[PDB]
RNA sequence: AAUAUGAAUUAAUGCGAAGUUGAAAUACAGUUACCGUAGGGGAACCUGCGGUGGGCUUAUAAAUAUCUUAAAUAUUCUUACA
RNA sequence: GGAUUAAAACUAGAGUAGCGAAACGGAUUCGAUACCCGUGUAGUUCUAGUAGUAAACUAUGAAUACAAUUAUUUAUAUAUAUAUAUAUAAAUAAUAAAUGAAAAUGAAAGUAUUCCACCUGAAGAGUACGUUAGCAAUAAUGAAACUCAAAACAAUAGACGG
RNA sequence: GAGCGUUAAUCAUAAUGGUUUAAAGGAUCCGUAGAAUGAAUUAUAUAUUAUAAUUUAGAGUUAAUAAAAUUAAUUAAAGAAUU
C-alpha cells in the first residue's frame, strides 16, 4: 500500500529488497536480509547516520 | 529459501547455499552507499524523510534514525 | 484462413444493400390495377385502421401497396402507381401508391409537404 | 531458411519482454549475416561464437565434428526502463516472398505502402536480401540493388 | 500525463496499439493535415496539443474504452527520436528539418 | 509482477510537472535524485563461473578434446544427446555453493555425536577482526569445537604437511583430543579445589534435573488418576 | 566475419575418424560375442542338472 | 552513424530536390528588372508564316 | 584477419577502449595512438556518447607497461627517423587530446601501468587503481625521459612531499614502482576500487546521463561520475601500512629540494651529505645508489624538464617532451644514448644495467639544445577537437585526495581568521571528510591528514601550526 | 430429351391475434438435464441402452509439547569505547 | 481417398440366467397413456455381416522454434564420508509475463512459422427437392422464398429456490 | 436551391477477421496430389531459385545395454453371486 502511494505520489523510496520481493517497485533498493533486526536495524544504521551527517552539514553551512 | 525465489531478483543473488539463496553483498554495498548519499541529499536539502517498517522490534531503530 | 485457403476462395463477405423491392423489377414505379381495397390492423404495440389495398402489377406481380395520406379514393380497377417503401407496422405491406397518380387523387386539402402527396400549390 | 529466421525473430521478442541480457541463436550464414546488422545498428550489444553451452572465450575453429553444437551468442540492450529492441517481424514470409526493384524500395523508405508493406518508421530497420548477403534497405537503394525484403527491426 | 509530440503537432511514426477490444491504427501526418480520426480521439487530441492525424479504429468502437486506449498509446507506444538515437547510440536526422536549415 | 516504471522515473514525471507549471515549486529530492540517477535496466545477468569452487559455467567440451577411449573402451566421435542441448538456463540459474569443509564438518559430527550438544553461538562479532594462525588449534577470540578441527585439516592441506585429506583430518582429530582432555581435567581439578577450601553451592546439575523431573512427575500423578478413575466409570457402562 | 563458417574435414582426419568409428563398432561387436559365449560356458557348467533322457 | 555530418545538401539528395537556397535564389531571377532573368532555350521550333 | 589492435565497444552511452595486445602487454605503438586519437575526436562530436572508459583486455596482468620505445630503437639503428618521430607525435598528439577532453575519461589501471600507460591515466581526473596496480616511470633506465606530459601532471597532483616537485622527481628518476592502494594515496589513482567490482562499474559507467538540459561536458556531468565511482569504493585493507614513512617522507622532500637551476649534482650532495635518523640515513644511500645506476644524461634531461614544465601551460610541456624525445632519436651531438641503452634492456635482454658513456654534466646551453626545436626538423602536434591549453587542470583536484598544499591553506586560513579560534587536528579531519562536497567520505581521507598534520604541523597548546 | 409456362393434385413452414388441454424446461424446477438411437403416447413428452456435465472439486481437524546462572549481569546506551 | 469407429438398430444362425423398450396388469392421482410395483416380449450375449452415427468433449486440428518460477512424482545418469546428494528430461499442480469480451489459458487460449478443416444475423433448417450409399432404420451432400431487428456470450447487482 | 423531395439503382462506410465458453476443429488416424511448406557449408549460374559437391542439428535403419508387462487378435482357465 505505502509503495503504491509513493508511486502516486512522485515520492522516491527506498526500501530492502529480500530475495522474494519486488526490486522494481522503488526508487533506490537495497537487496538485503528483510527479516533478522540485526541485518535491518544494521542498514537502517547506516542510512540514519548518512541523514545525520546532511542535516550537520546544512546546520553549518547556516552558521558560517 | 529457494521455494520462495522472486526471479525478478535474479541478477542480485550470488548463489544458493543451504536451501536459501545468497544475497551478493558487493552489490548491497554499492546500492547501499547510492541510498545512503540520496538520504544525505535529502536531508541536506531539507525535505522530510519518514521511515517506515511495521515488524515487531523496529521501533528502537526507527525511533532513533528519525 | 490460411493463404491457400483465401487463394481457394476464403474472404470477407461483401457489404451492400439488399433490395427490399424485388416486384418492381428494379423499376422506380410500376402501374398497376387495384384487385381489393381493404382495412389492416397495425403489429403490437400500434393500434389503427391502416388502409392498404391488393394491387396486380403490369408484370403479374400482386403485391399489398399502403395508401397515405388521410383520405383517398382508390377503389376496384382504379389505375395506381406502386413506388418501393415498406409500412413497418404492417406485415406484408412493402410497397406504396403514389398520390395524384393515376386514379388515385392528391390530399385532400394538404397543406404542408404536398409534393409527397400528390397536393398542388394553392394559388 | 526463412523458417529459422522467424524463428530467431520471435526469439528475441520473448527474450526482450524478460529482460535477459544474452541468448543464443542457430549457428548458420544468414543467422549471422543478420546479427551482425543488428550489431552495427545498436539493437545488440555484442555477438560472440560459442556453443550450446554459451559464448567462446578464446577462438575455436568450427568443423563438420562441432557444427552440430554451435551457436550465436547475441547481448540485448536495454535504456531507461525500456528495451531498444522491442519488436523483430519479417516482411518476406516463407509462404508469401517479396522481392522488390531499387525503384519500389525507394517508394517504401518514402511513406508509400508497397505490396501491403506499411512503409518505413522512424527509427526503424528493414533488412533487404541481395545475392545473399543482408543489408539496410537504404544501402540497397544507395547501390542500385533489387532485393529481398527480409525483416523490419525496430 | 505528458505525452511525447513530434514537433509539438504529431506523433513519431505509426502506432498500432490494442487496449482490450480497441484496435487502434494511428498514423502521422504531414503539417496542415489537420485531424482526420475518430472523434473521441479528436477530443483528446485537441486538449493534448495534437494537430495533424490520421488514425482508423478495428474491432471495439467503445468511446470509454477507445479514450482510455488512446491516452495509453500515445505514452506505451511512443518513443522519441532522441530516446532511439542514445539507445542505439546512433545519430537520427529529421530530412525534412534539414533541408530547410542553413 | 510486472516490471514497474512509475517507481524509478519519478524524477521525469515530476519534470514535467515542473515544466508545464502544473507544479509551482521544486520538491526537495528533485535536485539529489537527478545527480544519483536510479538504476533501471532489470535484466536477468548470465554467470560463467561458480564463485564457490571456481567451475566454469558455459563450457562445452569438443569432441576433438576427448581424443582418448572412456571408461567403456570406446572412442567419442560425435556429439551426444546432452551436448545438442541448449543450455542457456545454467547461465543463469544461481550456482550452489559447495565447500569441501562442509563434508569434514558431516564427518566430525557422526564420529562425535556429543559435540553437537556442546551450545554454539551463531551470532557473529566482526568476521573482518579474525586473525588466527591456524598452526596451532587453539585461538583467541574463538571456542575450541568441531570448527577448530576443520581449520586445521584445511591448513595442513594448504601447508602440504600431508597429501591426503584423512591424514590431516586424523593428525588434527589427535591435536583436538588432547585439548579437550585438559579441559576436562581443569574443569574437575578446580571443582575439587574449591570445595576444600569451603565453598559450598546450593543446586547442582544432578539436583536441578530432580527438581525438575519432580515438577512433571507431580502434575502426571494428577492426571494418571483422573483418567484411572473416567476409565472406571466408563467403562462400568 | 572473415573467418570461414565451416572448415571442411581434411582427408586425413576422414581417416584418423573412420578408424576409432570402425573400432567402436567391432569392439561392441566383440564384446557381446565373448558375453554370449561366457553364458554359454556357465550353461554347461548346469546341463548336468538338465534332463533329456 | 552518431558522428556522421548531415547538412542541407546531403537532405536535398536524399529528397532529390535542388538544395533549398538554390530555390530561393531562382526565385529571385524571376522579376522582370532582376538580374539573371532569361528566356532563349525555347526559341528552338520552327515556325512558318 | 588479425585481431584489432584497439578493440572499440558501446556501453550505453560510454563509449569502451579497450587496449588489445596482450602479448606485448598492451604496448602502444603508433597504429594503437593514431586509432585511439582519431576515434576519440569522432566521440567527442557525438552527441550520444556521454563518457569513454579506457580499459584493457589483459587485466589483472597489464594496462599499458608502456610505449612501444623497443621499435623506436630499431628504427634509430635503421636511420628511420621519421618513423621514429611519427611514433611520438601520435602518442603526444593522444596524451594531449586525452588532458584536454571535455568529456570524462574514465581509465581502469588495473595491472601494469609504466611508462605510455601512465600517460593514458594521468591525464584523465577519473584514473582507478586496484590491488593489481603498479605504476612507474622506469624511463631513466633506458636513457629516455619522463615522458607523456609526466613532467607537467606529477608536479600538480602528487599528494606528500610535493611542494617543490620532490616527490615528482623521485618517482621520475629513481623509476620506483608504487603498487595499489599506495598510488591512490600518493594521489597517481583519483580512485581505488576493486578489480572485482570493475565489471559492475563499467555497467554503471554506462547507465548515467546527464540530467535535464546539461550536457555531458558540463561541471554537473564530472560531479555525477565522480559519485558512480564512490559507490564502488570500498575500505582498504585493515592491514595497509601506507609505502613512505614522515622519516622517508622527510628524506625526499629534503634531498630533492632544489632551486630554479638545480642540478643532478645538488640532490647527490644532499643524498651523500644527510643526518637526521638512522632510516632516513639510510634510506638516503638507497636512492643514491640507485640514481648511480641510471643514465647521467637522463637524470639531468628530466630534472631540466621537471623544473620547466612545472609552471607552463599543458601544449607547451606536451611540445616539449616531442622535441626532446625527437631531438634524442636523433643524437646530433652523442650526448644521450637512449638508442644503445634501450637495445641492451628491451630488444636484447640483459639484467645488468648498460654501461654509460656519456657521464659528463651537460650545460646550461646544452640542456637547452635537447629541449629546444630544432629550425631544421619541424614537428607539432596533431590538431584535437579541444584545441584549449591551461596551466592547472580543470578537474584533478576536485577528485583525488587533496595535495599537502591544500590542508596548509586551510591551516593558515583558519589561524589567521577573525574567530581567533585554535587550528586542531581534529578539525582538520572533519574539514576534510565532511565538508567539501566533491570529497565527502574519500577514502583514506583522514589518513592522510594525520600523515601531513605529524610530519607539517607543530602542536602547541590545542592549536596548529605549520612548521 | 431439355428449358419455360400453367396445372388437377399434394407436402413443408412463417407470422399474426387468440383461447384451450396439460405443466415439459429454468432452483435438487419438485423423476438431474441434454446427445445419439429405439419403442410408445391428445399434446407437450414418457420409457429403454450408452454417452456428456453444459449438476454434485458444491471439496475444509479423531484436540493434547520440554530443564540453567531473573539480573550487583539482560532490559538503559546518542559517534562513545576501543 | 482409405481405414477404424460407443450405444441403439438391422440381416442370418445359436443362446437366453439376470436386466429390460413394448404390451398386459397393480398402485398413485381430480386425471396419470408417467414417476413406484408385478408378469415381463424385442434387446442386452456369442458367431458371420450391414450401417458409419454420439455432449464421438479438452465443446480447444496437426507440426516446429521459443519465453519467467515453484512444488510434487517418474525416469536415466552421476557420485560417494552409503544411503542420501548433484544433474538432465517427462508428467501434474499453482503461478510471472503475455493474451483475452471476460470466465480464464499458462507452456498455450503466450511469442512466431507451416499446412488442413470450418464460420459470416435470427428463424426457416441440418428442413425441402435431387443425388449417392444401404436389406432397412437411415447416412452423406444440402438450398431458397416468406418474416423480423433481432439474436448470442462473459460478467455485475438483485430476486427466488420443494 | 431552378430546383427540392421521393422511389429504383451503383460505389463507399471493418476482416490492419474469427472457430473452449458467442456462427465456426473434421469421431479418429493413415496417406495421394498440392500449380503447399521445409536443414547446413561452398562453388557456379541466367540467382531466395537452379545445379553440383560436401555436411549432420530434422527424419529414419540396425545393433548393444537397461527397462516395462500394457495394447490388439486368438486360445485355454478361474471366481463370487444369481435363477
Ligand atoms: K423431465
Ligand atoms: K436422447
Ligand atoms: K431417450
Ligand atoms: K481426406
Ligand atoms: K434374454
Ligand atoms: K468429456
Ligand atoms: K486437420
Ligand atoms: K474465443
Ligand atoms: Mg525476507
Ligand atoms: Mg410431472
Ligand atoms: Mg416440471
Ligand atoms: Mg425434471
Ligand atoms: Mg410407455
Ligand atoms: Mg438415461
Ligand atoms: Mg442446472
Ligand atoms: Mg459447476
Ligand atoms: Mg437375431
Ligand atoms: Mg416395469
Ligand atoms: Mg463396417
Ligand atoms: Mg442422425
Ligand atoms: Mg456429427
Ligand atoms: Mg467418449
Ligand atoms: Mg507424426
Ligand atoms: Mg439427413
Ligand atoms: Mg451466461
Ligand atoms: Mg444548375
Ligand atoms: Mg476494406
Ligand atoms: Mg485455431
Ligand atoms: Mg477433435
Ligand atoms: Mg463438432
Ligand atoms: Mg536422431
Amino acid at each position: 500500500n505505502a509503495l503504491l502511494e509513493a508511486i502516486k505520489s512522485r515520492v522516491p523510496t527506498i526500501a530492502i529488497i529480500d530475495t522474494d520481493s519486488e526490486p522494481s517497485l522503488v526508487t533506490y533498493p537495497i537487496p538485503g536480509n528483510d527479516d533478522s533486526l540485526r541485518s535491518v536495524n544494521f542498514l537502517l544504521g547506516v542510512l540514519a547516520r548518512a541523514g545525520q551527517r546532511g542535516l550537520q552539514n546544512r546546520l553549518a553551512r547556516n552558521n558560517e | 529459501s529457494t521455494s520462495l525465489w522472486r526471479s525478478s531478483t535474479q541478477s542480485y543473488i550470488y548463489g544458493e547455499y543451504k536451501g536459501i539463496h545468497i544475497i551478493d553483498l558487493n552489490q548491497t554495498l554499492s546500492y547501499l552507499k547510492r541510498a545512503a548519499k540520496v538520504v544525505e541529499g535529502v536531508s541536506e536539502s531539507g525535505g522530510i524523510i519518514l521511515f517506515l517498517g511495521t515488524r515487531q522490534g523496529q521501533k528502537r531503530g526507527l525511533e532513533e534514525a528519525a | 484462413a490460411t493463404l491457400n485457403q483465401i487463394k481457394r476462395g476464403s474472404g470477407p463477405p461483401r457489404r451492400k444493400k439488399i433490395s427490399t423491392a424485388p416486384q418492381l423489377d428494379q423499376c422506380p414505379q410500376r402501374k398497376g390495377v387495384v384487385l381489393r381495397v381493404m382495412v389492416l390492423k397495425p403489429k403490437k404495440p400500434n393500434s389503427a385502421q391502416r388502409k392498404a389495398c391488393r394491387v396486380r402489377l403490369t408484370n403479374g406481380n400482386v403485391v399489398s401497396a399502403y395508401i397515405p395520406g388521410e383520405g383517398h379514393d382508390a377503389q376496384e380497377h382504379s389505375i395506381v402507381y406502386v413506388r418501393g417503401g415498406r409500412c413497418q407496422d404492417l406485415p406484408g405491406v412493402k410497397y406504396h401508391v403514389i398520390r395524384g397518380a393515376g386514379d388515385l387523387s392528391g390530399v385532400v386539402n394538404r397543406i404542408s409537404s404536398r409534393s409527397k402527396y400528390g397536393a398542388k400549390k394553392p394559388s | 531458411s526463412l523458417v529459422k529466421l522467424a524463428n530467431t525473430c520471435a526469439h528475441l521478442q520473448n527474450c526482450s519482454k524478460v529482460r535477459v541480457a544474452l541468448t543464443s541463436i542457430p549457428y548458420t550464414k544468414l543467422q549471422l549475416q543478420f546479427a551482425y546488422n543488428l550489431y552495427q545498428q545498436g539493437f545488440l550489444s555484442s555477438l560472440q561464437k560459442g556453443s550450446t553451452m554459451g559464448p567462446d572465450k578464446d577462438f575455436v575453429e568450427v568443423t563438420p565434428d562441432n557444427i552440430s553444437t554451435r551457436r550465436l551468442w547475441v547481448g540485448l540492450k536495454y535504456r531507461d526502463n525500456k528495451p531498444v529492441l522491442s519488436s523483430c517481424k519479417l516482411i518476406s514470409k516463407p509462404n508469401s516472398r517479396i522481392h522488390l526493384p531499387m525503384e519500389d524500395m525507394k517508394k517504401l523508405c518514402s511513406g508509400v505502402t508497397i505490396r501491403n508493406i506499411k512503409p518505413l518508421q522512424p527509427g526503424e530497420l528493414i533488412l533487404v536480401r541481395a545475392h545473399n548477403n543482408i543489408m539496410d534497405i537504404n544501402e540497397a537503394i544507395s547501390k542500385k540493388l533489387d532485393g529481398e525484403v527480409l525483416c523490419r527491426v525496430k | 500525463k505528458e505525452i511525447p509530440r513530434y514537433e509539438n503537432r504529431t506523433i513519431y511514426g505509426d502506432i498500432d496499439f490494442r487496449y482490450h477490444g480497441v484496435k487502434l491504427h494511428l498514423r502521422s501526418a504531414k503539417p496542415g493535415f489537420g485531424l482526420r480520426v475518430n472523434h473521441v480521439i479528436f477530443e483528446i487530441c485537441e486538449c493534448a496539443g495534437i494537430k495533424d492525424l490520421s488514425g482508423k479504429v478495428y474491432k471495439s468502437r467503445n468511446d470509454m474504452n477507445i479514450a482510455k486506449g488512446t491516452i495509453e498509446a500515445f505514452t506505451k507506444a511512443q518513443k522519441t527520436l532522441d530516446e532511439v538515437a542514445l539507445g542505439r547510440g546512433k545519430k537520427l536526422v529529421d530530412v525534412r528539418k534539414v533541408y530547410y536549415s542553413s | 509482477m510486472k516490471i514497474q516504471t512509475n517507481a524509478v522515473n519519478v524524477l521525469q514525471r515530476t519534470s514535467a510537472y515542473l515544466k508545464s507549471g502544473l507544479l509551482k515549486e521544486t520538491p526537495a529530492w528533485y535536485n539529489v535524485v537527478a545527480s544519483i540517477p536510479p538504476s533501471t535496466k532489470f535484466t536477468r545477468e548470465p554467470r560463467f563461473k561458480n564463485p564457490s569452487n571456481g567451475h566454469i559455467i558455459g563450457k562445452l567440451v569438443d569432441v576433438t578434446e576427448q581424443p582418448h577411449a572412456n571408461n567403456k573402451g570406446l572412442y567419442k566421435t560425435r556429439p551426444n544427446s546432452s551436448d545438442k542441448r541448449v543450455g542457456v538456463k545454467r547461465l543463469y540459474r544461481p550456482p550452489k555453493l559447495t565447500y569441501v569443509e562442509d563434508r569434514l564438518r558431516s564427518l566430525f559430527y557422526k564420529q562425535h555425536p556429543w559435540e553437537l550438544s556442546r551450545p554454539k553461538i551463531l551470532v557473529e562479532n566482526e568476521i573482518g577482526d579474525e586473525n588466527y594462525d591456524w598452526s596451532h588449534m587453539l585461538q583467541i577470540g574463538r571456542p575450541l569445537d568441531g570448527e577448530s578441527v576443520i581449520q586445521r585439516t584445511m591448513y595442513l592441506i594448504k601447508t602440504k604437511q600431508y597429501g591426503d585429506m584423512v591424514e590431516a583430518y586424523d593428525h588434527a582429530r589427535y591435536e583436538f583430543y588432547a585439548l579437550r582432555m585438559q579441559e576436562e581435567t581443569e574443569q574437575q581439578v578446580a571443582l575439587e579445589e574449591a570445595e576444600m577450601f569451603g565453598s559450598l553451592f546450593g543446586v547442582s546439575a544432578i539436583e536441578h534435573g530432580i527438581q525438575k523431573e519432580q515438577e512433571v512427575l507431580d502434575v502426571w500423578e494428577k492426571k494418571v488418576v483422573e483418567e484411572t478413575e473416567l476409565m472406571a466409570a466408563r467403562t462400568s457402562n | 566475419m572473415s573467418q570461414p563458417l565451416l572448415r571442411n574435414r581434411s582427408p586425413e582426419e576422414s581417416e584418423l575418424l573412420k578408424l576409432k568409428r570402425n573400432y567402436n563398432r567391432s569392439l561392441l561387436n566383440f564384446q557381446a560375442h565373448k558375453k554370449k559365449l561366457n553364458e554359454l560356458l556357465n550353461l554347461y557348467h548346469v546341463a548336468n542338472e538338465f534332463i533329456v533322457t | 552513424a552518431e558522428s556522421e555530418p548531415f547538412g542541407p545538401v546531403d537532405a536535398a539528395h536524399v529528397l532529390e530536390l535542388e538544395p533549398a537556397v538554390e530555390t530561393l535564389r531562382n526565385l529571385s531571377t524571376v522579376g522582370e528588372h532582376s538580374s539573371g532573368h532569361q528566356q532563349s532555350t525555347n526559341k528552338n521550333t520552327k515556325v512558318i508564316y | 584477419t588479425d585481431a584489432p589492435p584497439v578493440l572499440f565497444t558501446v556501453q550505453d552511452t560510454a563509449r569502451v577502449i579497450t587496449l588489445n595486445r596482450p602479448k606485448k602487454l598492451n604496448a602502444l605503438n603508433a597504429e594503437m595512438s593514431e586509432s585511439m586519437f582519431k576515434t576519440l575526436n569522432e566521440y567527442a562530436k557525438s552527441d550520444t556518447t556521454n563518457l569513454v572508459i579506457l580499459k584493457s583486455s589483459n587485466r589483472p596482468r597489464s594496462f599499458c607497461a608502456g610505449g612501444d620505445v623497443a621499435t623506436v630503437a630499431i628504427f634509430n639503428f635503421n636511420k628511420e627517423f621519421a618513423k621514429s618521430i611519427k611514433f611520438f607525435t601520435d602518442e603526444y598528439s593522444l596524451n594531449f587530446q586525452i588532458a584536454t577532453y571535455l568529456k570524462p575519461i574514465v581509465t581502469f589501471m588495473d595491472g601494469i601501468t609504466m611508462g605510455g600507460g601512465v600517460g593514458l591515466s594521468i591525464h584523465t581526473p577519473f584514473r582507478i587503481a586496484t590491488e593489481n596496480t603498479k605504476w612507474a616511470m622506469p624511463e631513466m633506465d633506458i636513457g629516455f625521459f619522463p615522458d607523456v606530459g609526466s613532467t607537467f601532471a606529477l608536479p600538480r597532483i602528487v599528494t606528500l612531499a610535493n611542494s617543490n616537485s620532490q616527490m615528482a622527481l623521485y618517482l621520475c628518476l629513481t623509476g620506483e614502482v608504487v603498487t595499489g592502494a599506495d598510488a591512490y594515496m600518493l594521489g597517481l589513482a583519483s580512485h581505488y576500487v576493486s578489480s572485482e567490482n570493475l565489471d559492475a562499474l563499467q555497467k554503471r559507467l554506462g547507465e548515467i546521463s546527464p540530467p535535464f538540459n546539461n550536457d555531458p561536458q558540463s561541471a554537473y556531468f564530472f560531479g555525477m561520475v565522480n559519485e558512480s565511482i564512490d559507490e564502488f569504493v570500498s575500505p582498504l585493507p585493515k592491514d595497509y601500512v601506507f609505502k613512505y614513512s614522515n622519516e622517508k617522507l622527510n628524506v625526499i622532500e629534503a634531498c630533492f629540494n632544489l632551486s630554479k637551476n638545480g642540478t643532478i649534482e645538488d640532490i647527490m650532495n644532499n643524498l651523500r651529505q644527510y643526518e637526521g635518523s638512522a632510516e632516513g640515513k639510510a634510506f638516503a644511500q638507497e636512492i643514491k645508489t640507485k640514481l648511480l645506476t641510471k643514465s647521467p644524461s637522463s637524470l639531468q634531461i628530466a630534472l631540466r624538464l621537471v623544473q620547466e614544465n612545472s609552471r607552463d601551460h599543458i601544449e607547451s610541456a606536451i611540445k616539449r617532451d616531442l622535441y626532446t624525445a625527437a631531438n634524442m632519436c636523433m643524437n646530433q651531438d652523442s650526448l644521450v644514448e637512449f638508442s644503445e641503452a634501450t637495445k641492451h634492456k628491451l630488444i636484447d635482454k640483459q639484467r645488468v644495467p648498460y654501461p654509460w658513456t656519456k657521464k659528463e654534466q651537460l650545460f646550461v646551453s646544452q640542456l637547452t639544445s635537447i629541449t629546444s626545436p630544432k629550425p631544421s626538423l619541424p614537428m607539432s602536434l596533431l590538431r584535437n577537437t579541444s584545441n584549449v591549453t591551461w596551466t592547472q587542470y580543470p578537474y584533478h583536484s576536485k577528485y583525488q585526495l587533496p595535495t599537502e598544499q591544500e590542508i596548509a591553506a586551510y591551516i593558515e586560513k583558519r589561524t589567521n581568521d577573525d574567530t581567533g579560534a585554535k587550528v586542531t587536528e581534529r578539525e582538520v579531519l572533519n574539514h576534510f571528510a565532511n565538508v567539501i562536497p566533491s570529497r565527502r567520505g574519500k577514502l583514506g581521507i583522514q589518513s592522510l591528514c594525520k600523515i601531513v598534520c605529524e610530519r607539517k604541523c607543530e602542536e602547541v597548546n590545542d592549536g596548529l601550526r605549520w612548521k
